[PDB]
C-alpha cells in the first residue's frame, strides 16, 4: 500500500484495475459519477470487460446512459501507467535488398 | 549596425567602478536594442521494424 502510495497510480497492482482504483480514489469525491465509477471498476470490472452496458445498468442499478459517464470515468484512470515509464526501445532492421 | 544612445561623462556611487555602463530604466522603457532571434528544430517518421 506504502508503494502504491507512490507514483504511478496503481504501483505494485498485482491484481488487474488497481491502477484504475487507485485513480479513482486520488479522485476527488468532488467529481459526479464517481461513486457509479467506484462501483464500475471494483466489481463491475467483468461487466465493463465485457461492454455488458446493458447487464452493468441491469446489476449496479446505475441510470441508463448515464453510467456511460461513470465508465468514462474509470476509462481515464491510467491503465497500465507503469508501462508509461518504458518508451524507448532500440531500432532494429536488417535491410538484406535495401530497394530505396 | 547598433543604437546611437545619449550618454554622460562621470563616475558615481561605485556602479561605474572600472568597465561598466549605467543604463537607467529609460532605455528599458522604449526597449531600444531589443533582441530579434529565429530558432529551428525538426524530426523524422523513420517507418521501422517494431
Amino acid at each position: 500500500k506504502r508503494i502504491q502510495r507512490f507514483d504511478p497510480v496503481g504501483v505494485a497492482a498485482k491484481d488487474l484495475r488497481d491502477c484504475l482504483l487507485i485513480q479513482l480514489s486520488q479522485f476527488a469525491k468532488e467529481t459526479p459519477w464517481l461513486e457509479e465509477a467506484r462501483l464500475i471498476i471494483s466489481d463491475h470490472l467483468d461487466l465493463l470487460a465485457n461492454h455488458d452496458f446493458r447487464t452493468l445498468m441491469r446489476v449496479t442499478r446505475l441510470k441508463e446512459e448515464v453510467l456511460k459517464e461513470a465508465v468514462n470515468l474509470i476509462q481515464s484512470l491510467d491503465p497500465r501507467p507503469g508501462q508509461s515509464i518504458q518508451t524507448s526501445e532500440p531500432e532494429y532492421v536488417i535491410p538484406d535488398v535495401l530497394v530505396r | 549596425l547598433g543604437q546611437n544612445m545619449r550618454v554622460a561623462f562621470m563616475p558615481w556611487n561605485g556602479y561605474n567602478f572600472e568597465d561598466s555602463i549605467l543604463v537607467s530604466e529609460r532605455v528599458v522603457q522604449e526597449d531600444r536594442f531589443t533582441t530579434i532571434h529565429i530558432q529551428e528544430l525538426a524530426c523524422v517518421s523513420r517507418d521501422t521494424k517494431l
